[PDB]
């Protein structure tokens, strides 16, 4: 019935809420001027960046800021992790098809949350305390001066469908069960729980954004967009790995890296 | 093999 789906989506909505500490809503308190904390910290220069890591050496600015995108990548991948376990059937799924869902699942995901934290001027980041902007990323030297921008161009697209927090919760659910990853030994058990999502999508978008036709179709489309971001992404960092002094690849990245399209 | 992966999974 439509009442097992509403389940479904209320399920891992309160589950998306345990498990990222900073949902869609409270981004868009921080960037919008409402809430009544402070203002983040915004970072658009070198001098900025400095100042604004006593507030929130030995290398190079781009290095650092790459470096510091693989700290929040782990830890995301850990929430992500950790989101995934309370999707039902995932756990009872073969365990080496747990591992390559996430595997191939987890860059599509944080690129779709990142789109949260973004408008077309910059990006938070330390969990709302900072707002490192666009044109900032831009201005940093080859190739790391457009790792963002094509994470950017998704997100201004994306966040026009005006997505909320419970609606997101199911779109991640659903990338995280596709059945078309290489190397999944037992693809049957993974549609059946990604087919019961899917309806769950729908109703979740006719329900939540009734004034919103064919919202389901654009938001599928989406889905393959992101691939594309992913690609791109993992081909960028190819040569980065190729091409400067110390690598330094977090073991866990290096994990979901090996082997990857 | 994914070793953090495997570890992270089973929890
Ligand atoms: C698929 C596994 C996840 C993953 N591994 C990454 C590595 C190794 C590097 C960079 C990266 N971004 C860069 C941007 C510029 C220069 C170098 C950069 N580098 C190396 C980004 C990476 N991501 C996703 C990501 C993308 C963006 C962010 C992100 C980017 C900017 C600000 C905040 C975040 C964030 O999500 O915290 C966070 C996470």
């Amino acid at each position: 019935e439509s009442a097992d789906l509403r389940a479904l989506a209320k399920h891992l909505y309160d589950s998306y809420i345990k498990s990222f500490p900073l949902t869609k809503a409270k981004a868009r308190a921080i960037l919008t001027g409402k809430t009544t904390d402070k203002s983040p910290f915004v970072i658009y220069d070198m001098n900025s960046l400095m100042m604004g890591e006593d507030k929130i050496q030995s290398k190079e600015v781009a290095i650092r800021i790459f470096q510091g995108c693989q700290f929040r990548s782990v830890e995301a991948v850990q929430e992500i992790t950790e989101y995934a376990k309370s999707i039902p059937g995932f756990v009872n799924l073969d365990l080496n098809d747990q591992v390559t869902l996430l595997k191939y699942g987890v860059h599509e995901i944080i690129y779709t949350m990142l789109a949260s934290l973004m408008n077309k001027d910059g990006v938070l980041i330390s969990e709302g305390q900072g707002f490192m902007t666009r044109e900032f990323l831009k201005s940093l030297r080859k190739p790391f001066g457009d790792f963002m921008e094509p994470k950017f161009e998704f997100a201004v697209k994306f966040n026009a469908l005006e997505l909320d927090d419970s609606d997101l919760a199911i779109f991640i659910a659903v990338i995280i069960l596709s059945g078309d990853r290489p190397g999944l030994l037992n693809v049957k058990p993974i549609e059946d729980i990604q087919d019961n999502l899917l309806q769950a999508l729908e109703l979740q978008l006719k329900l939540n954004h009734p004034e919103s036709s064919q919202l389901f179709a654009k938001l599928l489309q989406k889905m393959t967009d992101l691939r594309q971001i992913v690609t791109e992404h993992v081909q960028l960092l190819q040569v980065i790995k190729k091409t400067e002094t110390d690598m330094s690849l977090h073991p866990l990245l290096q994990e979901i890296y090996k082997d990857l399209y | 093999r994914h070793k953090i992966l495997h570890r992270l999974l089973q929890e």
